[PDB]
């Protein structure tokens, strides 16, 4: 449920004794966790949401220019007044013009003038800021079995229904206890701060259209500035850039002003996330945490359940996913009540032998009412498939053959596994979560040896980090003694890596 | 309240365009599948198309390939069907309809259907004659 | 007003997708291909300078990518 | 390709009697059929989806049958809202075509 | 005279866009949008899961467009060394006090 | 002789011809039928989808 | 929408003033120094790269404007 | 049940053809009629001499 | 004898289009530029575009960007005219004329021209009134 | 694009008189005038191609000139043929404009 088809899903058990199922939360795809007991759950992070934004220096990119001015003096009488100048709504630059005869100023040579205009200007960016703190984590989660087409349609009563919940994180209450009546209390504490690194980061709108940005850009960009401004005429700042003087051969000055560069900070703005509804609540894509999940109290709703014999029917083809498993919707009437329901697989049968992963553990049907559609899944193994449903002779059996090999299995798994030390970096660890010696090694390895790569490598882009491992490669091979040639292709081969990112 | 609602009943044009609309009421308007069926005034009814109201995806039968159009109006929460090239048979009744689970863009059939499988908004029926 | 800082020199190496890697990722690679194409005998320019320096027939070619490479953006 | 005959062309019987209309089709229909029945001028009535299911609202006095190609409707007992042209229709393979009718008459 | 070569468009506006998504194994997008050239479009393989539709599932594709509305021309004409013209102003000395154009 | 906005100046037709706008492309009136058509605009989906 | 090409490429030698120099003939300068005052390691980066190339205690310099030129624009 | 795929065309048919000369400088051709997809459309360039 | 002809008077729809005929007599048919002009009943005359009637070649002005179509016909040495989404001020009456050296396709105004710079076959004049 | 002032606005004149119109363009439009005149529901008369060019089957009743920016046109002798609406026109840079009209009248 709620987490088939949306790949990027990924699997995560946790060997029993002491439920520690640190989980790396993501806001870009699923994670179900399952236990030998313990109903198996899912848990998607639905949105990003910041409550409170601070209103730092905006920015103009529209610009309009008016009632010009120059001031010509003399080629020795000082330089230029201008009184325009005296105001700041006027930008002014001041310039050594020619004066000759003819052109009173009874001396000539090199005199010099001052041309300046009014700088009124439209379209502010508004460049707010935003702190780990009063922003809004918000997730929904959900336990399979029950719940025929899970499928976010109807979310609205399923958090007041039991197969699915919805939950609220706060830097200020981390904790949540995702109480399931009947099913548990799915223990969640997380960590607020570390999932985009806050505090440098500014929620830019500009055309009503809104995204994150890593402040220290935004602290670059060279156009005149509100500063930190509030209501009042704004004195922008820097007011130079944007307008352009120009002067004839020796002559004469008037000024263009460059127009609007939207497009311009649009092209500008190469790495970026957009972001939405902002309202005082603005809302954002993608952005992961770390989620210390406890399985401390979650009763599976009917172990003792008994295998109601009605005959079970498919109704949808059980297509399978990109991790191997595969879902189907069984319906049936014929009998009612709570029931409990088999499910297995096999090779052969008079045996029966149930074989392979049974993902939707302890499957439940509600009530007496006709062919109710009994939604969950189960993974095959490598070769030929055989599931078994109902119950024996009047049951439904099918045909799989998933056709992933095991070794399959162990590269998709690797790749996987990669890309997550590719994205989330640290975060990538304790990622299968027990509390282990080595994970915690890992965890400070990658702490101490990445930290070092962002302060050295710093924000190396595409092709940066393209040439860059390339040159490193050439020298891997050049270098004596392979210690630190073997170093060089090392840091390659990581910067080449990075290279195989997403983007792909 | 589901309900569908056509515009009035207009006179064109033989090889002309007539554009009927359908406004819908009381449901998400991205939910359901505008499917459009004429019927001549002693005929019975022939599915003449279908709509997504959702990223304005389209398809018909082959009676009408190269006349009919079919577009989308998210704001009023509309649909907007021209017949083009008109002709003799088009003097009839064409009806809109919302149906089942139009969850991307499509008619999607092998999965499920009915519960007012296209039943609930059949409105009132959109009369078209063709003449001079 | 030299819009200087192509942000792809601060990427966020995050899962979701960046903002234009669309056509970034080949944006360079089309604008040393045109330059070069526009102006060609520096293509033998470059050779007879590279093919001066270094003096190992290996990193000749090194030099070459230097000077093709300085070309088309600084310029 | 989605050929549906719908048998017969027309009835007329007296109130309180049970009437069956048939449908087969020169394809493989599996449920994927429906059945309305519309007056001149209306919108038709609610009658059943999937050929075997009556919607809400719709009186008991109606009733769907049929497996595999041939589907039977029936009223349980004619009434004078019953006069309306009746229409049956496959859902599938999408050419979608209706019946061209079963029309109804009070004595 | 300067002849009209090709513009350019650096303005540009966008409307009325469309996805037209497709089940993961039906073909590939049709989208009749498409089929003007006033929208731009691009095909793209998207992923296409179960409560989705499409009774398969995997990864499907759709193509995304939109109307393609543009403002503030380019206009980057040509001229050729004929029908140009120079002008020239010469002086010799002597008279004209303040001779000064 | 490129004019943009009532701005005019003199370019190499060299650069002229390799900027990566949409193209006029050497048109008359009628509906311009932009070339290349692509730079401009920016697609992009979610993470899988829309 | 790469605005591809910067038109210094194509400049005109000509007498009167060309159109935006006064930027322009520090923008690339600017350009680098920025990105590098962003960039600090990259330095000492460059500089165990070109150490290892060249060989010569003269091209190495020479490698090190190499790294430290491609980084900047192309990035 | 199978579902219709892309379709080809192996025997088409053309009329009404279109040229839409255009001298040796003052853009390239146009020719409205390329404004159509139902139209199939290449430019080329052809000598214009007195 | 060289001489064009125009189809009758016609009167249609706001916001419709409207196609006029103009069938030439005299001469090869490929070698004069058909040039319409428009002139309202009160107003003078401003010419509204150009067609070649070889290779359909075509231009107009801004004042009809986007509604004007102009159309070749070899095979009864024809031209059709369609103004598209028709207004208040269509109502005048339109003219076609043959012009100059219609070497290949185009209006080919820096080279020479008159000798009945567009003005021996002016027709007879296609009066078009739109209304209701 | 190429405004074109034709003066005056309307003119009547007695039989046998010499009549003259200017035209003159804020354009320079060194030879690509031309001059009609058309009764009211008719197609014009041959008047003038180049602004100085007589047309075969014109009578010689009528001529133009004219050079660089301002033509003028002229009827020798006055006759009842020569009630009409007169109009200059230009042929360069294509956005092609008329005179608004030079109007007649007999005595
Ligand atoms: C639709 O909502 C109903 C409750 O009204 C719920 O039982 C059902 O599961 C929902 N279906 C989906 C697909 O969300």
């Amino acid at each position: 449920i709620r987490c088939i088809g949306v790949s990027n899903r990924d699997f995560v058990e946790g060997m029993s004794g002491g439920t520690w199922v640190d989980v790396v939360l993501e806001h870009g795809g699923c994670v179900t966790v399952m236990a030998q007991d313990k109903p198996t759950v899912d848990i998607e992070l639905v949105t990003t949401t910041v409550s409170n934004m601070a209103e730092v220096r905006s920015y103009c990119y529209e610009a309009s220019i008016s009632d010009m001015a120059s001031d010509s003096r003399c080629p020795t009488q000082g330089e230029a007044y201008l009184d325009k100048q005296s105001d700041t709504q006027y930008v002014c630059k001041r310039t050594l013009v020619d004066r000759g005869w003819g052109n009173g100023c009874g001396l000539f040579g090199k005199g010099s003038l001052v041309t300046c205009a009014k700088f009124a200007c439209s379209k502010k960016m508004t460049g707010k800021s935003i702190q780990p703190e009063n922003l809004e984590y918000r997730i929904m989660l959900s336990v399979h079995g029950s719940q025929h087409s899970g499928m976010i349609v109807n979310d609205t009563g399923h958090e007041t229904d039991e197969n699915r919940a919805k939950v609220e994180i706060t830097p200020n209450s981390p904790r949540a206890e995702a109480t399931l009546g009947g099913f548990g209390s799915l223990g969640l504490d997380c960590e607020p701060r570390t999932g985009l690194d806050f505090s440098d980061l500014y929620y830019l709108t500009m055309n009503n259209k809104h995204w994150l940005v890593h402040k220290e850009w935004f602290h670059d960009i060279p156009l005149p500035w509100h500063a930190g401004a509030d209501t009042g005429t704004p004195h922008w700042n820097n007011k130079e850039a944007l307008v352009e003087f120009k002067d004839a051969h020796a002559k004469r000055q008037t000024v263009v002003v460059l127009g609007s560069q939207e497009g311009a900070v649009h092209t500008a703005l190469a790495g970026a996330l957009e972001a939405e509804m902002d309202g005082a609540k603005g809302r954002l894509s993608s952005g992961h945490l770390k989620c210390r999940l406890k399985m401390d109290k979650l009763r599976l709703k009917g172990v003792s359940y008994s295998l109601c014999t009605a005959a079970f029917t498919f109704t949808k083809i059980p297509a399978e996913t990109l991790h191997g498993t595969v879902t189907v919707e069984v319906q049936y009437a014929g009998t009612d009540g709570p029931c409990k329901v088999p499910a297995q697989m096999a090779v052969d049968m008079q045996t029966l032998t149930p074989v392979g992963r049974l993902i939707t553990a302890n499957p439940v049907i509600t009530e007496s009412t006709e062919n109710s559609k009994m939604m969950l899944e189960l993974d095959p193994p490598f070769g030929d498939s055989y599931i078994v449903i109902g119950v024996g002779e009047k049951k439904i059996t099918h045909h799989w053959h998933r056709s992933g090999s095991t070794i399959g299995k162990a590269f998709e798994a690797t790749v996987r596994g990669a890309k997550r030390m590719a994205v989330l970096g640290d975060t990538a660890w304790d990622f299968g979560s027990v509390g282990g010696a080595l994970n915690s090694l890992g965890k400070g390895i990658h702490q101490i040896f990445g930290a070092a790569f962002k302060s050295l490598f710093g924000g190396m882009s595409w092709f940066s980090q393209i040439l860059i491992g390339t040159l490193l490669m050439w020298l891997g091979l050049n270098t004596k003694n392979g210690s630190i040639s073997l170093m060089c292709l090392a840091l390659g081969g990581v910067l080449i890596f990075l290279s195989t990112a997403v983007s792909a | 309240e589901v309900q569908l609602v056509q515009s009035g009943p207009d006179v064109e044009k033989p090889g002309a365009s007539v554009k009927v609309s359908c406004k819908a009421s009381g449901y998400t308007f991205t939910s359901n599948y505008i499917h459009w069926v004429r019927q001549a005034p002693g005929q019975g009814l022939e599915w003449m198309g279908v709509i997504n109201p959702r990223g304005g995806s389209t398809a018909s039968a082959q009676k009408f390939q190269g006349r009919i159009t079919m577009t989308r109006d998210t704001s009023t929460s509309t649909v907007y069907m021209e017949l083009s090239s008109l002709r003799s048979d088009d003097t009839a009744v064409y009806y809109c309809a919302r149906g089942g689970r139009a969850l991307f863009y499509d008619s999607y059939t092998t999965p499920r259907d009915g519960g007012s499988w296209w039943f609930d908004p059949w409105g009132q029926g959109s009369l078209v004659t063709v003449s001079s | 007003a030299v819009t200087l800082p192509s942000h792809s020199t601060r990427k966020l190496q995050t899962r979701s997708q960046t903002w234009l890697e669309s056509r970034e990722y080949t944006k360079h690679l089309i604008r040393v291909e045109n330059w070069i194409f526009r102006n060609p005998g520096f293509a033998l320019a470059a050779a007879a300078i590279a093919w001066l320096l270094g003096s190992s027939t290996s990193q000749k070619v090194i030099y070459l990518v230097m000077i093709l490479l300085i070309a088309p953006a600084y310029s | 390709d989605i050929q549906l005959t719908q048998s017969p062309s027309s009835l007329s019987a007296s109130v309180g009697d049970r009437v069956t209309f048939t449908c087969q089709a020169s394809q493989d229909i599996r449920k994927y059929l429906n059945w309305y029945q519309q007056k001149p001028g209306k919108a038709p009535k609610l009658l059943i989806y999937d050929a075997s299911n009556l919607k809400t609202g719709v009186p008991s006095r109606f009733s769907g049958s049929g497996s595999g190609t041939d589907f039977t409707f029936t009223i349980s007992s004619l009434q004078p809202e019953d006069v309306a042209t009746y229409y049956c229709q496959q859902f599938d393979d999408l050419p979608i075509t209706f019946g061209q009718g079963t029309r109804l008459q009070i004595k």
